[PDB]
């Protein structure tokens, strides 16, 4: 049996147990993935690799993560691109920016990506997002094109609490976002 | 106000045995500040 | 509040959340630091840095660790050198082997070391070890000459369960080794 | 049921950096033995 667990309630200026990529850095005891500026990417990864499944036993891990985040846009119409929680190879590096959320490169299923992300998408990219143009929560596996989506109404500058859980026995990934 | 989504995703078919987890956010022609305030994680893998 | 936790109840051949140094490696469900071979040094580090105290607030962390280990020697007479659990700078590298146990380089105090180790020493090095010649548990801070030691009788080839706990309220480090 | 305990006051904040790595080492020299760890559990909390 293997477990990895951690919690960070307040981010310090030098949070050495995280790998920062792009413009991600910590400030005012928050992890700032992007500032309100055009064309940026910011990522932050937990430093330890996590053992999610094992080929010699075939067992697969359960996991739970919860975090609070804020999207702070000028007005609730001028806002893009969104935020992701992702699971990727140990060597992951920023991929395409903009509507691909720094995590994928195509709307075409790419088996070499081997990353799944839960996105909180604020900008409608016509080529792959739900036709209705809404903001949404979606589950992505190997492409920016979600396998499934739920419309979500952004509350600008409001903190959202999210829990994401995966249970190996049922292979069910559960996403929950609440604005309190 | 809550929003929930549930899906069956057999992770074993998609991700390597060892992974790094994390957050990502971007802006493009349009923008917003994206910030995380706290983060709890726990995984358990039977052997 | 920041928390870091993990357990590895059984080590597999691909243990990517450990950093291996010198000749330490993982095999047959075991982490092996040394084989029963002359002149070797093996170390294994957890991959995540852990925040042990904070200068902004002056708080220091509480932590507890448990592990079980085996020393297997040709016989009970010719046994050397020992085993350590240590805490050290993030960029720590193997130091002198043999009696220095891979973590220190001198019996002289050196604050540049910034390493504290709990050692389970099986060989008596006359220059710094207890003059009674006993195998001993010791607490080392910045030198291989322990600031306190306790005599221990090695049961060769038997597993020992160790618990090390630090209490930040009192700054006391407690070590207990138990054979069944 | 054979045990050995050692207690000692060690103000870690004076000796070690704020951020550390933890781990195990073992050595042999002109004499030797196999040194193996079978399991490891750790938990820290910093307020
Ligand atoms: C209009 O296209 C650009 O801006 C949008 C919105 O930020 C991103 O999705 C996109 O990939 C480009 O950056
Ligand atoms: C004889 O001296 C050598 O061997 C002993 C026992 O292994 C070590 O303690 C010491 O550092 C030297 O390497
Ligand atoms: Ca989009
Ligand atoms: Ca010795
Ligand atoms: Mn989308
Ligand atoms: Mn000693």
């Amino acid at each position: 049996t293997e477990t990895t667990s951690f919690s960070i309630t307040k981010f310090g200026p030098d949070q050495q147990n995280l790998i920062f990529q792009g413009d991600g850095y910590t400030t005012k005891e928050r992890l700032t993935l992007t500032k309100a500026v055009r064309n940026t990417v910011g990522r932050a990864l937990y430093s330890s690799p996590i053992h999610i499944w094992d080929s010699k036993t075939g067992n697969v891990a359960n996991f739970v993560t919860s975090f609070t985040f804020v999207i702070d846009a000028p007005n609730s119409y001028n806002v893009a691109d969104g935020f992701t929680f992702f699971i990727a190879p140990v060597d992951t590096k920023p991929q395409t920016g903009g509507g691909y959320l720094g995590v994928f490169n195509s709307k075409d299923y790419d088996k070499t990506s081997q990353t799944v992300a839960v996105e909180f998408d604020t900008f409608y990219n016509t080529a792959w997002d739900p036709s209705n143009g809404d903001r949404h929560i979606g589950i992505d596996v190997n492409s920016i094109k979600s396998i499934n989506t739920k419309s979500w109404a952004l509350q600008n500058g409001k903190e959202a609490n999210v829990v994401i859980a995966f249970n190996a026995a049922t292979n069910v990934l559960t996403v929950s976002l609440t604005y309190p | 106000t809550s929003y929930t989504l549930n899906e069956v995703v057999p992770l074993k078919e998609f991700v390597p045995e060892w992974v790094r987890i994390g957050f990502s956010a971007t802006t493009g022609a349009e923008f917003a500040a994206h910030e995380v305030l706290s983060w709890y994680f726990h995984s358990e893998l039977a052997g």
